[PDB]
């Protein structure tokens, strides 16, 4: 047999629901996502880091052309200038007097720390949620592990979990994302070839090992103007590290809804957002037959002092009258109220006393026992301490947030107006009857 | 077999060799320069659908022309006459 | 002097243009795409092929009972049965004919041949364009690849040239594709971890050799039933090979505007959609000032015989009277109409030979010899030719695809029409005016 809930996207939270499996005795049904992984579809763009800039040495036809032929290297944009008679430590070091051509030659590559100092920009799209469930339910308790794309079944031992699709579509990652030392930043790369220089995307390769680096650099190659032999240049600020300079900071300290972001893969972990659709076909066999279990025949509800508040700061109490002993489950089918317990080992004749979370002032819920119903209906007060280690174990509706006194008094107020625009109703009936009762 | 195929053209691969691509001028019966039945007759093989609509909207504005037209001056006519329709011995 | 024109997104077709920098000679500009390779964002999500099913050699206990146990191997499924008693060539296998147990195991694994047959899942988020562009300008001549995106500077050394990005929002590839052998099909593959029994994406995996294999199957095992020790099972048929069976047309042959597509990586190549806005900065050291260049003081055109098809079957004389001889660029201004030509050398005084291609009815384009523009008129006739191997040179525009000599029929037609109750209006107001001033 199958059931199937909805289930609020918040980490470690215990959800809960009754399995009313129709003449077998109802089983507790705890669904505990342990943790989310919204891993998002991604390709590497370019490799990138700091351009190590080569001036490999000078060559020199001391009497005659030299050709500026072109090269693979990136930003590779050697130069000729003439009259260079350059000296060396040993002195002189061309054939002739004026007409000494000199070759300069400027590229780059990545720097040997790029190994580790490099960043990757992604593009990254359709971000997919994975999810660990643990489940729990009757006296046996499995863990799961499943893609929530609403298709796939993570089944394990007998538990056959499908799940999906997320209630909302979301990503933290934007479209184009970088990644550096495992941190990430959201940032509008340049696209592959679209080097600009003295901004990110400096120097460009689809691998840091790969001779195939592309790059815009503003390279510029002047005359060497010294006698001592040189090859004055200049270029654009390592547009990476002028970036890293200026980066922003991370998504692990931007992304919403909590998720802590994490790399290799790129992807967010413990994400916070919407609801979960779940399924789960559970083996008969894992119920009982309604006469093998106890049923309680008389039951009430009187609930203690309570306050409403993300933890269990609600406690009630339930008479009850069994035929027989047996762990009976227990939940509430108000979705403003959860119980902290989910079975109790019920005797012939007793009293239970339960924990309870509500986000709603007024403890106004259905409480089960065994599958039978009781109200329990109570004033919650708020709590002493503005905040808690903890998140709320449920969500609030506004409708079901004003107090049954408040509530009272909203509706005794229109009420009141009601009953005005009543008489006026009324007197405009009258004034018209006045006239033709005795025309 | 009959393969269709307009001014973008359409490529057609037989057995293993390359495909072979082929375009389709404006070729149709008719002249675009001939007489207006030419005329007509050679943009319906160009276009049809635009042919018939342009054709059928020129008839109908030449016919709303014509109705619209005879009616304005036979009653203007009508209207200028009744006062010596209904003056007898006037000025006629 | 930099320059910027919109290009028909075709390869092979000469598309030209004429740079009017009146401060310098025209020059000839004819742009060709010579390649394209259109390259979406290929990323993959697993492996596929025809699982090989493993039925290892099972376990017994002779006397004893066995247990399932789980296994990282994909589907792997396991029975156990009691009362087995198998035999082997030698004859019974086991000293006990009650208690014996025997345990049967079954998961599977990537055939040998999957090295090669394997199929691989590709999702696709969008196609970043490269066009490869060669460039002739005077009488120079270039070729460079750019990235169309309308960011990315190409360069040729000489040329820089900025594309992109392509008005048409195409892309031939759905958000799925699936590779085989180097073919590809779009296809809607269940994603990872997701598996159907029995149709594609039975087994998956990220890799051919991945040890993390995972698949679903069906596979299930009856109960062992003969003297000969065996492992009877049964599994739905491999959806990999179900699939290649049912696969329908590879999208090589289903691509629209005649797309070729390729493998290593998947990219889209020759593909004929839309414009390419590019922007070009010819160096000035390819100019020279007006004076410079010959010049003509009149032009005419003598177009005859002109044919409107796909090839150049227009052609026309071009007299004139010039300063000097040399080389002089033509181009056909208005785009209803292009020259086969862009430069000749040309005398002191004569006429130009000329051909062209235009899809107007008549030769109603502005020509010029490099500077004077004249327009032609005369009509084209459409040749007995419907189909030839060769595309056309211009599109074809309603604004102009009427014949001006017939147009003007249309023309006389609504004249009519309109003047009709045009004269109709002016006597009805000059009725009501009689009706009221000479009364």
């Amino acid at each position: 047999f199958e059931h199937a809930t909805t289930v609020p996207n918040v980490p470690g939270i215990p959800y809960k629901a009754l399995v009313e499996r129709a003449g077998y005795a109802p089983l507790n049904l705890e669904i505990t996502v342990v943790s989310s992984e919204l891993t998002p579809s991604t390709n590497k763009e370019y490799v990138t880091c700091k351009f190590h800039t080569v001036i490999p040495s000078p060559q020199v036809k001391c009497c005659g052309s030299l050709e500026c032929k072109a090269s693979s290297k990136a930003d590779y944009t050697c130069r000729v200038f003439g009259g260079v008679y350059p000296f060396m430590w040993g002195g002189a070091q061309c054939f002739c007097d004026s007409e000494n051509t000199q070759l300069s030659e400027a590229y780059v590559e990545f720097a040997p720390d790029c190994t580790i100092d490099h960043a990757v920009a992604l593009k990254v799209h359709t971000a997919a949620l994975k999810v660990g469930l643990r489940i729990v339910y009757g006296n046996t308790t499995a863990h799961l592990d499943t893609f929530v794309n609403g298709v796939t079944p993570g089944s394990s031992r007998d538990l056959k979990v499908i799940a999906g699709p997320i209630s909302a579509a979301f990503s933290p990652f934007d479209h184009k994302v970088v990644i550096r030392k495992g941190l990430v930043y959201n940032y509008d790369f340049p696209e592959y070839g679209a080097m600009k220089p003295g901004a990110f995307g400096d120097i460009q390769a689809s691998s840091l090992d790969a001779t195939d680096i592309v790059a815009r650099t503003d390279i510029r190659l002047l005359k060497p103007s010294v006698k001592n032999i040189h090859v004055p240049y200049t270029q654009a600020v390592s547009g990476y590290e002028m970036w890293k300079n200026n980066s922003g900071r991370p998504l692990q300290e931007t992304a919403p809804f909590g998720c802590k972001i994490e790399v290799e893969p790129l992807r967010a972990s413990n994400c916070a957002y919407g609801h979960i659709p779940i399924s789960i076909d559970i083996p008969d066999a894992a119920f009982v037959r309604s006469s093998e279990s106890p049923t309680i025949l008389e039951v009430s509800c009187t609930v203690a002092d309570c306050i409403y508040s993300a933890d269990f700061g609600g406690s009630l109490t339930l008479q009850y009258k069994a035929d027989r002993e047996g762990h009976c489950p227990v939940h509430s089918h108000s979705t403003t109220a959860v119980l902290k317990e989910a079975t109790t080992h019920v005797t012939a004749t007793g009293s239970i006393t339960l924990h309870f979370s509500t986000s709603s002032p007024q403890a106004n819920f259905i409480v089960s026992l065994c599958g039978k119903k009781t109200t329990c209906n109570a004033e919650c007060k708020p709590p002493a301490d503005h905040i808690i280690g903890e998140p709320h174990k449920v969500d609030q509706e506004f409708q079901a947030a004003v107090s049954k006194t408040s509530w009272n008094w909203l509706l005794a107020l229109f009420g009141g107006a009601s009953s005005l625009i009543a008489v006026g109703l009324i007197v405009l009936v009258c004034s018209s009857m006045l006239i033709n009762t005795r025309r | 077999r009959n393969f269709s195929v307009g001014r973008e053209g359409l490529e057609y691969v037989w057995g293993n060799h390359e495909p072979v691509r082929v375009w389709a001028q404006e070729s149709a019966p008719g002249d675009p320069h001939g007489w207006p039945h030419e005329i007509i007759i050679h943009y319906y093989h160009r276009h049809p659908v635009y042919t018939v609509i342009v054709l059928c909207g020129v008839a109908l504005a030449i016919l709303v022309g014509i109705a619209s037209s005879a009616a304005c001056i036979a009653k203007a006519r009508r209207d200028c006459l009744t006062p010596y329709a209904l003056a007898p011995n006037a000025t006629v």
